[PDB]
C-alpha cells in the first residue's frame, strides 16, 4: 500500500535507527532520590520496616480463619477420579464441514486428535472422550464413531441419520499409545495388549442400551428400535446401504489399531512389520 | 483379521451372524401402541425453548379404535 | 356452550386466558455472595440444562 | 570472509563404549539398544529376535497379570 | 532359523496413523450455507477500498475481548487497504442501533479496529453480506 | 509459606487449605460451618438447620486462599457425573 512507498523516501534502516514499540517498557525506579529515598517507602521504625513481619495467614495470635473451619472431604480422592473430555455435536459437525475429519473412514480418538478436534492429557487423568447432546437438532452426517462414553440423546441423533456409535474402554497405558502412536513405534517395542475394564465399569460396557463393546450383539436390534419409537423417527436399515462394511467395522476387544495385532513390531525406517514365530509368544499375545 | 479369546464370536457363540445387530426388528408394528408417524403432522416453532406442536384429525384417524 | 358460540355463529377461534402472577423479587446479583448457601446461584439462572461452550 | 559449515546432527546408530568409566549409564541399558533399531531399522545391527521377551521374562509377565 | 517373519503388506494401516502438519483446504459443497453455518468467501471479490482476510482456520476474524473485568470490546483484525474507510462504514452501520456514534480505536501499525461494546454477531453477518 | 523451595525452586501449597475448602472454577470458595457436629443436643432445630449448609466466602478470604494454593488446584476438571457441574460458571452477572 501507500506505507511501503514511504520507505523509499526515508533513510536506510540500520542498527543505529532501531526503536521499540511505544509504551512497551516501563521505567524502573531506584531509591537514590528524595522522592524514593530516605525511608524508601517502608515507613517508620518497626517490625515491618526491618523486614520481619509474620507469615501469610497469621492473625496476631488468635486462631486463624483457615484453621478454625472444620475439615471436610471436598477433595478426597480427587487424584483418582476419572476424567472425560466433552465433544459436542456442534464441534463435530463443524470439523466435518471444513474437511479436518474424513467421514468416509471410521472415526476414533486417533483421527480426532490428528485433526486438532480434541486435546487429550493422559498425565492429567484423561481417559477419553464423551459425546454431548448439544447441537443435536442440526446434526446431518452419516459416520462411524467410537467414543468412551455417550448420552441417550447423543446416540439417537447419530443413528437417526443412519450411523453407528459404540462405546469402548482404554486403559491408561493403551490410551497414551493411541493418542501419540508414532513416538511409540520409534521405541522399538512390540505392541502391547489391551486390558479389560475394571470391575466397577464392567456393567456399563456389557449393556446393550449403552452400545457397549462387550454387550451381546443379538440384543442391539431391540434397543435401537426403542429409541426410534421414543424420539419419533423411523429406524433406517443400513445393510442396504453401499457402505455397510465401513459402518460395521469394529476392532477386537484386545486390539488398539484397526489393522495391527498385539505383539508386532513396526520398523518405520524401511517400511516393514515383524511378527514373532514362537508358540509361547503367540499364545501369550492371542490370550 | 486378528481374533482373541475375548472376541465377540467366542463370548457370544449363538449370535455369530455378521449382521445380527443391524437387522431391523421384524414385527413390532403392534408393539407399545405403535403410533404411525405419517398420520401425524409435526411442526417446529422457535417459540429460550424451541416449541414443538403435533396435530392430527381425531375422527378421521383410524389407528385408534372407535370406542 | 361458550365454545359453540365462538365457533358456530361468531365464527372465530376461541381465546383462552390465564392468571399470571408477577415474577419474584431478588436483590441484585453479587460477585461474592458472602455467607449465602449454595442455592444462591440457582435463583439467577434461566435454563436448567447444562451448556458446554466451545467444547 | 566465508562462514564455517553449518552445524549438523551426527547421523547413524550410536554404540557407546562399555569399558569407559565416564560413559553415562543410561546409554548402556537394553532400552537404549532397542531405540537404535526403532530409529534406524536394520542398519543398527540389533538382532531382531532380542526385541521380544525372553522365556524367563515371559513367566514373570504372566504371573503378574493373573495377580492383578 | 530366525524367530521373526517380515511382511510389507500391512504397512498401509501405519500410513493412516501419520498426522498432518498443514491445515486442509475446506471441501466444496453443493449447497451453502453448510449445515454448521460456515460459508466460503464469495467470487468475485468485492471492489471496496478495504479488504478483510480470513484466518488460517477459514473464519471471519472478529473477536470479543474484555479488560479490567468490566470493559467489553470487539475487534476486527486482518484489514488491508484503507483502515479509515472501514471506520466510517462501521459508524454508519452501527449508529442507528445504539442511538449514538460508537466509540472506536484505529491501529494503523497492526491494521486492527477496536469498538467499545459487544457487537460480534452483527459485524460477522455484516461482513458476510459484503462478501469478504 | 514457601515462595522458593530448595529442590525445585517453586511455590508450595498449604495443605490445610485443601482439606477444608472447595474452589469453583469461576473463583468462589465453599466451606462448612464451625461447630456443625458439636453439642447438637443443646441447639435448637432452626440453629441446627443453618449449620448443615454449604456457604460461600468473602472477597478478602477468597484472595488469601488463592495465594496459599498453586495453579494445579485452579484448573478445569471434567468429572463424569459431577454433582457440581452446574456451579462452575456464572450467568446474568453484571459487575
Ligand atoms: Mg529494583
Ligand atoms: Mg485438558
Ligand atoms: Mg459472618
Amino acid at each position: 500500500g501507500t506505507s511501503l512507498d514511504l520507505l523509499r523516501s526515508l533513510p536506510r534502516v540500520s542498527l543505529a535507527n532501531l526503536k521499540p514499540s511505544p509504551n512497551s517498557r516501563k521505567r524502573e525506579r531506584r531509591p537514590r532520590d528524595r522522592r524514593r529515598g530516605r525511608k524508601c517507602g517502608r515507613g517508620h521504625k518497626g517490625e515491618r520496616q526491618r523486614g520481619t513481619r509474620p507469615r501469610l495467614g497469621f492473625e496476631g495470635g488468635q486462631t486463624p480463619f483457615y484453621i478454625r473451619i472444620p475439615k471436610y472431604g471436598f477433595n478426597e480422592g480427587h487424584s483418582f477420579r476419572h476424567q472425560y473430555q466433552p465433544l459436542s455435536l456442534r464441534r463435530l459437525q463443524y470439523l466435518i464441514d471444513l474437511g479436518r475429519v474424513d467421514p468416509t473412514q471410521p472415526i476414533d480418538l486417533t483421527q480426532l486428535v490428528n485433526g486438532r478436534g480434541v486435546t487429550i492429557q493422559p498425565l492429567k487423568r484423561d481417559y477419553g472422550v464423551q459425546l454431548v447432546e448439544e447441537g443435536a437438532d442440526t446434526f446431518q452426517a452419516k459416520i462411524n464413531i467410537e467414543v468412551q462414553l455417550a448420552s441417550e440423546l447423543a446416540i439417537a441423533a447419530i443413528e437417526k441419520n443412519g450411523g453407528v456409535v459404540t462405546t469402548a474402554f482404554y486403559d491408561p497405558r493403551s490410551l497414551e499409545i493411541l493418542c501419540k502412536p508414532i513416538p511409540f513405534f520409534l521405541r522399538g517395542q512390540p505392541i502391547p495388549k489391551r486390558m479389560l475394564p475394571p470391575e466397577s465399569l464392567v456393567p456399563y460396557y456389557t449393556d446393550a442400551k449403552n452400545r457397549g463393546y462387550l454387550a451381546d450383539p443379538a440384543k442391539f436390534p431391540e434397543a435401537r428400535l426403542e429409541l426410534a419409537m421414543k424420539f419419533g423417527y423411523v429406524l433406517p436399515d443400513i445393510t442396504k446401504d453401499e457402505l455397510f462394511r465401513m459402518l460395521s467395522a469394529r476392532k477386537d476387544p484386545r486390539q488398539i489399531f484397526f489393522g495391527l495385532a498385539p505383539g508386532w513390531v513396526v520398523n518405520m525406517a524401511d517400511k516393514k512389520i515383524l511378527k514373532p514365530t514362537d508358540e509361547n509368544l503367540l499364545k501369550y499375545y492371542s490370550s | 483379521t486378528f481374533q482373541s479369546i475375548y472376541s465377540l464370536d467366542k463370548l457370544y457363540p449363538e449370535s455369530k451372524g455378521a449382521d445380527t445387530a443391524w437387522k431391523v426388528p421384524e414385527h413390532a408394528k403392534q408393539a407399545s401402541s405403535y403410533i404411525p408417524l405419517d398420520r401425524l403432522s409435526i411442526s417446529y416453532c422457535r417459540s429460550v425453548n424451541s416449541k414443538a406442536e403435533v396435530r392430527f384429525h381425531l375422527a378421521s384417524a383410524d389407528w385408534i379404535e372407535e370406542p | 356452550s361458550v365454545t359453540h358460540t365462538f365457533h358456530q355463529l361468531l365464527d372465530m377461534r376461541e381465546p383462552v386466558f390465564e392468571f399470571v402472577r408477577p415474577p419474584p423479587y431478588h436483590p441484585k446479583q453479587k460477585r461474592f455472595p458472602h455467607e449465602q448457601p449454595l442455592r444462591y446461584l440457582d435463583r439467577y439462572r434461566d435454563s436448567h440444562e447444562p451448556t458446554y461452550g466451545i467444547y | 570472509y566465508r562462514a564455517p559449515p553449518p552445524p549438523r546432527r551426527r547421523p547413524g546408530p550410536h554404540s557407546p563404549d562399555p569399558e569407559n568409566l565416564l560413559t553415562p549409564r543410561w546409554q548402556l541399558t537394553p532400552r537404549y539398544v532397542a531405540k537404535q533399531f526403532g530409529r534406524h531399522g536394520a542398519i543398527s545391527g540389533v538382532p531382531p529376535a532380542s526385541l521380544w521377551p525372553t522365556p524367563e521374562q515371559l513367566r514373570e509377565l504372566e504371573a503378574e497379570e493373573q495377580e492383578w | 532359523n530366525p524367530g521373526f517373519v517380515e511382511s510389507v503388506d500391512e504397512y498401509q494401516f501405519v500410513e493412516r496413523l501419520l498426522p498432518p502438519t498443514k491445515i486442509p483446504e475446506p471441501p466444496k459443497h453443493k449447497h451453502y450455507p453448510t449445515p454448521s453455518g460456515w460459508q466460503p468467501p464469495r467470487d468475485p471479490l468485492p471492489s471496496l477500498p478495504y479488504f478483510v482476510r480470513r484466518s488460517r482456520m477459514h473464519n471471519i476474524p472478529v473477536y470479543k475481548e474484555i479488560t479490567h473485568g468490566n470493559r467489553q470490546m470487539t475487534l476486527i483484525r486482518k484489514v488491508e487497504g484503507d483502515i479509515w474507510a472501514l471506520q466510517k462504514d462501521v459508524e454508519e452501520f452501527l449508529s442507528p442501533l445504539l442511538g449514538k456514534t460508537p466509540i472506536t480505536q484505529v491501529n494503523e501499525v497492526t491494521g486492527t479496529l477496536r469498538i467499545k461494546g459487544y457487537f460480534d454477531e452483527q459485524l460477522k453477518a455484516w461482513l458476510l453480506e459484503k462478501g469478504f | 509459606l514457601t515462595y522458593c523451595s530448595t529442590r525445585k525452586g517453586k511455590r508450595k501449597t498449604v495443605k490445610s487449605v485443601v482439606h477444608r475448602f472447595l474452589r469453583l472454577h469461576s473463583g468462589l470458595w465453599l466451606r462448612r460451618k464451625a461447630g456443625y457436629k458439636k453439642k447438637l443436643w443443646k441447639k435448637s432445630t432452626a440453629r441446627k438447620k443453618r449449620l448443615r449448609e454449604f456457604v460461600f466466602c468473602s472477597k478478602t478470604q477468597s484472595k488469601l486462599l488463592d495465594k496459599m494454593t498453586t495453579s494445579f488446584w485452579k484448573r478445569r476438571n471434567w468429572y463424569a457425573g459431577d454433582p457440581y457441574q452446574m456451579y462452575h460458571d456464572r450467568t446474568n452477572l453484571r459487575v
